[PDB]
Order: structure tokens, then C-alpha cells, then sequence
């Protein structure tokens, strides 16, 4: 599979969730946004707060 | 007026404004000083996302 700069890379580099840019703000998402911590603790988070 | 040679000019693409810093009061009046990004980010949050 191709990558940026037209180079074929043998391994995939994941795009970090925290590096995504908000559409309604124009800025990268924070490190303390609730969904990020929810993803980082999904087991306990969904077990406790049922969200 | 700002000079056309030796001047400083900056542009923020998130706050999408052209800004320039000028030193007036003591001590820095005629001597250039370095303005940290984190403290200038207080008056312009966009500098935190896009340099």
C-alpha cells in the first residue's frame, strides 16, 4: 500500500486519536477530552458509568 | 510605520490573523526580546495548534 510522498511503506503508522483536528473548532482535540479518556479506560469506564 | 526591511511579521492560520509584537516599556525598548509561545497563546489560542 502507498503512503504519503508517493512512497510504498511496508508497515502502517496509526494516526493518533489525539492528533485529529476538530471540524467545528479548527484545532487538534485536547488530551483531556472525555471520549479520549473513555477510550483509554473503556473497560472500567463502561463497567462503572454505563456510558 | 513598520519597516520594509528588518521588520517582523507573523501570521496565525487558526486564529487566522496577522500579528506583530512590539516592545515599548522598560527594559526592552530598542532591544529585541524572545516571546514564548505558551504565554502569547493566552491572547491567541490558535498558536497552540498551528505554529
Amino acid at each position: 500500500p502507498y503512503d504519503e510522498t508517493g512512497a510504498q511503506v511496508t508497515s502502517v503508522s496509526s494516526t493518533p486519536f489525539g492528533s485529529l483536528i476538530d471540524t467545528s473548532t479548527g484545532q487538534q482535540i485536547l488530551g483531556t477530552n472525555p471520549v479520549l479518556t473513555s477510550y483509554n479506560s473503556y473497560t472500567t469506564q463502561a463497567n462503572t458509568n454505563m456510558q | 510605520r513598520f519597516p520594509t526591511s528588518g521588520y517582523n511579521a507573523y501570521y496565525d492560520s487558526v486564529d487566522k490573523v496577522v500579528f506583530v509584537v512590539v516592545s515599548f516599556l522598560y527594559p526592552y525598548t530598542t532591544t529585541s526580546v524572545n516571546i514564548p509561545l505558551s504565554y502569547l497563546s493566552k491572547y491567541l489560542p490558535g498558536l497552540l495548534t498551528a505554529q
